């Protein structure tokens, strides 16, 4: 069975007085007009999803319902939230409860506290670890279903319990309907009046008219057009594309390697022609660094490269500092410069369980400048000298210019959908639009298209060399052609 | 980008109905539709006036 | 005078104004919240 | 620390002072600061509501934390002032509005 939520389920969302006001806010409330499980006690206590959250409402003559319970399992292998009212004693625990088969009332805890003709309605959210409780209790005359009709709930009891709630169940006493509603992020216009009591709502989402009142921040509205929305179509599936290349990169030829160049002749690496897993490099707990400059570490998986190049050299432990865009010094300045709009990562580990002996091998002296009374100095590492250890450092510099991209990660590719509104990615190129065959001759070497807003116009799709568009899907301005609230609440839609 | 052109409630057409009563109103019947009813003139004596 | 003033308008949307790039998914795409927002901030500062 | 404003359960190693009505003072009210008028009020806050707001998103109205009153908040007397004067080549004399 279910039930008409109508207007019901609106609480007071903060603790800030107002009045005579038409405030707005957003929260998760129970959307107006949808429907609730409805629940019968007579001559039905299931357990139920929690989602995103509740509204809970019961009717009673009796007080027959008298509790709750919230967690995942509710059979003692996990921490439940439990609620009980036994006469005139309110009870509240916390404790990995060993509940009954069918929990019912005759007629490591880490919290506990004690205190138709009656409706309680009761809201129950878990926000960050944080178990929120707002509730009315109002007398009713009427026993088929939930009474229509506006009176918000004030916030009782907030409890930090930490309990990952995902279901729960209620408790009946035994010798009295209740209801079920999910709440959901849903902006509302509120009428605080003069002693700042809520008395009328408007659920922005329920219909255009409401919609209207939403845009115009008033439960009155005239005779017009309004433009409440824009309509914009939305995407079916993704679509990811990268080229069918099982190759791997040769990472552990530059991070393992039997011996590192010195500073002032580092090695350039070409990496191209491969598929790069930088997860494998980011999860190592053998690096002292991993600092990203250019891109964030873990988005490496997804986003793709023209090239990528390894610059790996020997440098002293307290100058692994220098090697950043923005950086000088006798290193930075000197030996080994980066662009100051270097896009990438260094990584780097120390070695003085390897290189070090001393181990004199190691000579330091634009960027990407390979340097080949002197100006030559070496170090002598050892094994007893951290700031003065050597570290083995490999620079990663990558190259996201918009070309055909060499270096994809480790990332799946899915069929391609035309004529269809879809969430593509091209090479780590992302957008929304509809892909559709085209007469664009791009030449050989292009790999991509742009608009005049330097969007993106045309893409060639990188397993099979054809060209596709992009138009992004249908959309438009809504407008809410009414007449005045005085004379209908009906409306058409542009 | 967002950037729509709307059009006007007028259309080419109903512009074009306007100049033509405004036109045939002043062919016809001088000034004084302006002012009231359309009377109508014989051309040449609205020239004279 | 109409067209030129869309004109232009539609060209700001290719500027930086000191982001690291003018394409929002490409900032997105590539830095994690706490630095795209940064990036994200100069380009609505400029488009707005 | 949760800085929500709530009536505050934890407050910070700092003595009271007594509160003067219908007089304009810099206030302190669980470490919410201002300058204004605080007078009685027949504000109604409902017992979970600490703090009221006005549509500038700034303070209307508190709950004294000590003993459970509401008191309005009105910011302390102010407005433009002119000066109307003859030209300085005729008098230095000035005016006040
Ligand atoms: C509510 O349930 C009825 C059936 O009783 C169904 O026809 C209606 O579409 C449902 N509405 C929503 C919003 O789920
Ligand atoms: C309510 O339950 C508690 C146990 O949780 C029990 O100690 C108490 O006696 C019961 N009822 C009343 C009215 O005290
Ligand atoms: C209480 O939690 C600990 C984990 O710290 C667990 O080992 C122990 O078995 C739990 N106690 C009970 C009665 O389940
Ligand atoms: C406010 O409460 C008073 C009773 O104190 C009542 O008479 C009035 O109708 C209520 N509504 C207003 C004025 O907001
Ligand atoms: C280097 O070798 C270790 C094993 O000792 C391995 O776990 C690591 O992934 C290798 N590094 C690279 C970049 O492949
Ligand atoms: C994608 O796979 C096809 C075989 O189905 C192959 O002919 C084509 O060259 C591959 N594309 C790339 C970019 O490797
Ligand atoms: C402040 O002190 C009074 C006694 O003068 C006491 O009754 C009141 O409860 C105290 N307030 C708080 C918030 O503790
Ligand atoms: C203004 O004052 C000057 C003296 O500095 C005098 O020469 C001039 O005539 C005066 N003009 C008028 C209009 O009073």
């Amino acid at each position: 069975a279910y039930t008409n939520s109508f207007t019901r389920g609106v609480y007071y969302p903060d603790k800030v007085f107002r009045s005579s006001v038409l405030h707005s806010t957003q929260d998760l409330f129970l959307p107006f007009f949808s429907n609730v499980t409805w629940f019968h006690a007579i001559h039905d206590n299931p357990v139920l999803p929690f989602n995103d959250g509740v509204y809970f409402a019961s009717t009673e003559k009796s007080n027959i319902i008298r509790g709750w319970i919230f967690g995942t399992t509710l059979d003692s292998k996990t921490q439940s939230l439990l609620i009980v009212n036994n006469a005139t004693n309110v009870v509240i625990k916390v404790c990995e409860f060993q509940f009954c088969n069918d929990p019912f009332l005759g007629v490591n805890c880490t919290f506990e506290y004690v205190s138709f003709k009656n409706l309680r309605e009761f809201v129950f959210k878990n926000i960050d670890g944080y178990f929120k409780i707002y509730s009315k209790h109002t007398p009713i005359n009427l026993v088929r279903d939930l009474p229509q009709g506006f009176s918000a709930l004030e916030p009782l009891v907030d409890l930090p319990i930490g309990i990952n709630i995902t279901r729960f169940q209620t408790l009946l006493a035994l010798h009295a309907a209740y209801y079920v509603g999910y709440l959901q992020p849903r902006t509302f216009l509120l009428k605080y009046n003069e002693n700042g009591t809520i008395t009328d709502a408007v659920d922005c989402a329920l219909d255009p008219l409401s919609e209207t009142k939403c845009t115009l921040k008033s439960f009155t509205v005239e005779k017009g057009i309004y433009q409440t929305s824009n309509f914009r179509v939305q995407p079916t599936e993704s679509i990811v594309r990268f080229p069918n290349i099982t190759n791997l990169c040769p990472f552990g030829e530059v991070f393992n390697a039997t011996r590192f160049a010195s500073v002032y002749a580092w090695n350039r690496k070409r990496i191209s022609n491969c598929v790069a897993d930088y997860s494998v490099l980011y999860n190592s707990a053998s690096f002292s660094t991993f600092k990203c400059y250019g891109v964030s570490p873990t988005k490496l998986n997804d986003l793709c490269f023209t090239n990528v190049y390894a610059d790996s050299f020997v440098i002293r432990g307290d100058e692994v500092r220098q090697i950043a865009p923005g950086q000088t010094g006798k290193i930075a300045d000197y030996n080994y410069k980066l662009p100051d709009d270097f896009t990438g990562c260094v990584i780097a580990w120390n070695s003085n369980n390897l290189d070090s002996k001393g181990n004199y091998n190691y000579l330091y002296r634009k960027p990407f400048e390979r340097d080949i009374y002197f100006p030559l100095q070496s170090y002598g590492f050892q094994p007893t000298n951290v700031g003065y250890q050597p570290y083995r450092v490999v620079v990663l510099s990558f190259e996201l210019l918009h070309a055909p991209a060499t270096v994809c990660g480790p990332k799946k590719s899915t069929n391609l959908v035309k004529n269809k509104c879809v969430n593509f990615n091209f090479n780590g190129l992302t957008g929304t639009g509809v892909l559709t065959e085209s007469n664009k001759k791009f030449l050989p070497f292009q790999q991509f298209g742009r608009d005049i807003a330097d969007t993106t116009d045309a893409v060639r799709d990188p397993q099979t060399l054809e060209i596709l568009d992009i138009t992004p899907c249908s959309f438009g301005g809504v407008s809410v052609i009414t007449p005045g609230t005085n004379t209908s609440n009906q409306v058409a839609v542009l | 980008n967002g950037l729509t052109v709307l059009p006007p409630l007028l259309t080419d057409e109903m512009i074009a109905q306007y100049t033509s009563a405004l036109l045939a109103g002043t062919i016809t019947s001088g000034w004084t539709f302006g002012a009231g009813a359309a009377l109508q003139i014989p051309f040449a004596m609205q020239m004279a006036y | 005078q109409n067209a030129q003033a869309l004109n232009t308008l539609v060209k700001q949307l290719s500027s930086n104004f000191g982001a690291i790039s003018s394409v929002l998914n490409d900032i997105l795409s590539r830095l994690d919240p706490p630095e795209a927002e940064v990036q994200i901030d100069r380009l609505i500062t400029g488009r707005l």
